[PDB]
């Protein structure tokens, strides 16, 4: 993701 | 306690706070002869001989290290 | 002398003091932590579970919970313990020597006030105890005998109307969307843009976002036009950790479902409709003085906008010919607090406590007697 | 009275002490030596094996064998002859009297631990033991409560993110490429140039230069155009014999590997990267605590330049807002001891200790629940 | 005539085929190799990446990179490369001659579906397509119209509940834990037992392990009980290079890692508490038709003993008076595949479909209004 | 609560 | 180790 997890 | 402070004399990033919450942790209800006072989590009481006498925590680890650098 | 406690628990914030003091001097969210990994160093002075800001300064550690959950204490240790750390360690005042009074919301289970009585009798030893109704002290906190107020703080909103003094229970309205499922739906919305918030302290950092970035539109719709249109509207947040997020149309979009709960799913509709369908169980000849007064209170009312929007749309319910006006004093999260500071120190109030000669003869039940 | 022996088993060097000392007055490498020769003179008092500087000595004739590999000991009658000659030559002290604090890599198998357990009760008879992780201690060595610990000796490497005293298990991260691989990577890139070291004897040769000439670089490529373009950088040895070699590039490139495990050919990224993506794992809330501490510990973090190429490259990866800071004091190589030295002479620590009792009721698998 | 395409992108394995028939003719990993070592034999036809099972069968010389992780595609060169496979090598089908159907889990960002159309309509040139929810499709492939379907495959688990074919979306539950976090969980559980599976293929390996020798326990206690105390659970696997591993306790304890994330280091509960949960969030009216059915999806619920795992803390969970059933059919890790299959061929669906008219007036924000 | 909401 | 490294 973008913010929290690492995708 | 003296030995619970000379182990957080030298315990990294000791302070009078984590001490009394040893104190505490150890002593707090295992032992009719220390007691912590109502009010605060910064003293302590020891049932003395002669009366109650409450401590403060705030001094002591300032106040218990001695260490000497041998080439001073 | 001896000066009354009074106590707000709220949901987040509890916030407490002495009676006759202007503001609380205690302020800190109703949180119980306890450490989820496993301890690896010896001597560390390492703690069963934190309280307040405590649990928020290492957050990271801790799982953290909420005792209070729509105004209903679930679960009541942890209650406890955030009670002795409020009289011990925030005021540190020996509670056997002061009246405390306590702060409810309405309609909601008698069980909770039974067991904050048998609790702050039994454990803590107060000597006298009062239960005070939310709403009712934001008018002594604005300077009212009339008016209807909304309330919301974190879990519950309610109305409740008065009129020179008189509630009027039948129009009570309770409604258990405010603030914390703000968060929950601020939390859902983001993901949209590619963010994740799951754990509980990143629920805690959506709400710092909520409580920053937030505000309300005039008209939701031109607005969303608006912001698919343009980047005009769009504000960035650093997080903890210096990462940096960009939010558009979420900032507005989360809360405006107070004005359409359908949003998070709810079958009722908005504060606006509550409110005015409450002053519609009011007899006619006294909604003229309640449209003339509106009270907001409450966290949950310090949106940017939500006084002009709440007169907007209440001006479009109401018959065209009368005044609507919305007060919002800028103080008015702590307004319960206020009001109950300045009710406590009433001299006719002396005569309400509960005393512990009461409840040692007519045990908890007397609480729903005395108390409203 | 009676005082804790500290013994930290690594690859490479042993280091022994007591507890509460300031540094080990037993350090020697964990070497056993066989000889392989045909002995010719009658009557020389020759010698099965030898162990620690005895074989360092006489290397010339012996085949040198590491009974640790990566951490896990492989070989178990040379680790109790290492284990012999450390209590007996070089403590000369008795077991039985003194309790024992051995040390440990993380993420390593069990059998290693419940053998180490088994062999210091039944043969030792050593009353009291404990098994501690090596990256915990360097902790304590370093005055912290908080910090990703980077360590990395002869064998493995491995981050271990620590905060508040909590380790955080499921971001701790191993890597195998430490220290002695470096060793194997000089001596094939030092073939280039004309030199051949095969032997276990030449091996501890090519550790004498790369602990002696080299060094990393700020920028590997700038570096590596500067020694295609110049004799400036290029450092000259003087082998045991007298000869005398020397050494261009290959000073500098020997390190780099550390960064780009690619050269030996491993597909797993620099050390700078298991950081980052260790601090990764970790929750967004501690993130900032750890970038403001980073441990270096072992000797194979003794490389000039090293912390400033791992801030560099860190600061590349971390977000532009935050400090990093490569903490990196000068005795880091003894870390780990002077940690265990600290550990094991707190006074809350003498209940941690698995005693021979214990022991005795559950057998060496009591290790796992009681220790780390 | 024209049949749709149906492909469903997953994590791990791509599974396509053509609309109407029953099950995909394309099934091969969603995986991108490049070659890492220098090549030496000229003239040999070496190539620049390979996709799906050629990396499979390469995949010692190569590093492997999966383009979607927690259903976000995150490497969109490599996605591109992986669908130009799929329609030309692995159905040889033009894509502009066939509409195509297009799988996605819930609440993942809006860009991500934005760039599939984009690509899709531009690159492709496919005359129409569609993007389908993944759980909604496992009620098509099982013959409901109700129930909460709980899906998992490599990545995402979710939780979707479907009443009389209306969906409930503030009850949507997400969940990051399943399947690839699975493997690596065993990866750092098996070196406990002295095994070490490090590169990208060892971890192919260490998955291959998980689907052979993984179940779930009923209690999980009882059986740690056991497989202490015993031999008889212990089973034996062949690697690749004909070593030979032996797997005890593990087995059964890489799975219950998705009743308790915690091992992991999670924050949230088990799926079997987001299913109940989730169930909570839906009206009371309804909750007694979600009980009797709960259909599984996914090969993530493939695990010899999950449906009466899930039963059984299910039934403890709800009220006791209730059918708890647990619809698991041997087929489910092709449930979504033959879902969309049904969907895809259905006569009201032709005028789903956003054609490239569509596209070419309102650009690639079509998606959201048109579809989900 | 005790029926309805979740507390 | 062993099964994946030497040791
Ligand atoms: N300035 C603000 N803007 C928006 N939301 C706020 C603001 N301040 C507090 N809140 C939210 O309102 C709630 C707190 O309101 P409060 O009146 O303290 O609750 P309670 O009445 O239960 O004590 C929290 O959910 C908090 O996030
Ligand atoms: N000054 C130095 N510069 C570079 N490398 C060094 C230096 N001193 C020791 N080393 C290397 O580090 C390793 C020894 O580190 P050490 O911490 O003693 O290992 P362990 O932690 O296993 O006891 C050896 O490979 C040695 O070659
Ligand atoms: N028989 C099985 N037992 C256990 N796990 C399995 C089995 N088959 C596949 N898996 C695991 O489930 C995941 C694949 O599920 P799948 O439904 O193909 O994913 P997706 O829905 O993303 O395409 C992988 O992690 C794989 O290891
Ligand atoms: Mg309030
Ligand atoms: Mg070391
Ligand atoms: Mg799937």
């Amino acid at each position: 993701w973008x913010a929290x997890c690492p995708a | 306690v003296l030995d619970l402070l000379d182990e957080e004399c030298k315990m990294p990033k000791g302070s009078d706070d984590t001490w009394a919450q040893k104190l505490y942790n150890t002593h707090l209800n295992k032992c009719a002869l220390f007691e912590k006072p109502r009010l605060s989590n910064k003293a302590f009481i020891i049932k003395h001989f002669a009366d109650k006498v409450e401590y403060q925590c705030e001094g002591f680890l300032e106040k218990n290290k001695d260490t000497v650098y041998e080439e001073q | 002398e001896t000066t009354a406690l009074v106590c707000d628990n709220g949901s987040g914030l509890v916030k407490a003091g002495f009676a006759g003091d202007d503001a609380p001097r205690a302020v800190f969210p109703s949180i119980v932590g306890r450490p989820r990994h496993q301890g690896v160093m010896v001597g560390m002075g390492q703690k069963d579970s934190y309280v307040g800001d405590e649990a928020q300064s290492k957050r990271g550690i801790l799982t953290l919970k909420y005792p209070i959950e729509h105004g209903i204490i679930t679960n009541w240790d942890d209650m406890e313990k955030i009670w002795h750390h409020t009289f011990y360690n925030e005021l540190r005042v020996a509670p056997e020597e002061h009246p405390t009074l306590l702060t409810e919301a309405p309609l909601n289970p008698k069980a909770n006030r039974e067991k904050m009585t048998q609790i702050m009798f039994e454990t803590f030893n107060v000597p006298a105890m009062y239960v005070a109704i939310q709403a009712v002290l934001s008018l002594y906190a604005s300077g009212r005998t009339t008016g209807i107020v909304l309330d919301s703080g974190d879990g519950v909103t309610h109305n409740v109307p008065i009129y020179e003094g008189y509630a009027l229970p039948h129009a009570i309205m309770r409604l258990d969307l405010a603030g914390r499922d703000l968060t929950d739906y601020l939390m859902k919305i983001l993901t949209e843009r590619g963010y994740s918030f799951v754990t509980t302290a990143e629920r805690e950092i959506v709400r710092d976002i909520k409580e920053k970035l937030c505000y309300v539109a005039l008209d939701f719709e031109n607005e969303m036009a608006t912001a698919a249109s343009s980047s005009s509207l769009e504000k960035s947040y650093e997080l903890p950790d210096g990462q940096v997020i960009t939010i558009g149309n979420e900032r507005f979009r989360c809360p405006e479902t107070l004005f359409q709960p359908s949003f998070i799913g709810m079958e009722s509709a908005g504060i606006h409709e509550t409110t005015y369908n409450s002053i519609m169980k009011c007899d006619i000849d006294i909604r003229k003085d309640l449209y003339a007064n509106n009270v907001m209170s409450g966290g949950t009312t310090m949106y940017p906008g939500i006084a002009d929007r709440m007169q907007k749309e209440i001006t479009a319910l109401a018959p065209s010919t009368m005044k609507i006006k919305i007060i919002a004093p800028p103080e008015r999260k702590y307004s319960v607090w206020i009001g109950g500071s300045i009710l406590a120190s009433l001299s006719t109030f002396q005569q309400m406590w509960i005393t512990k000669q009461e409840y040692d003869e007519a045990g908890p039940s007397i609480v729903h007697r005395k108390c409203f």
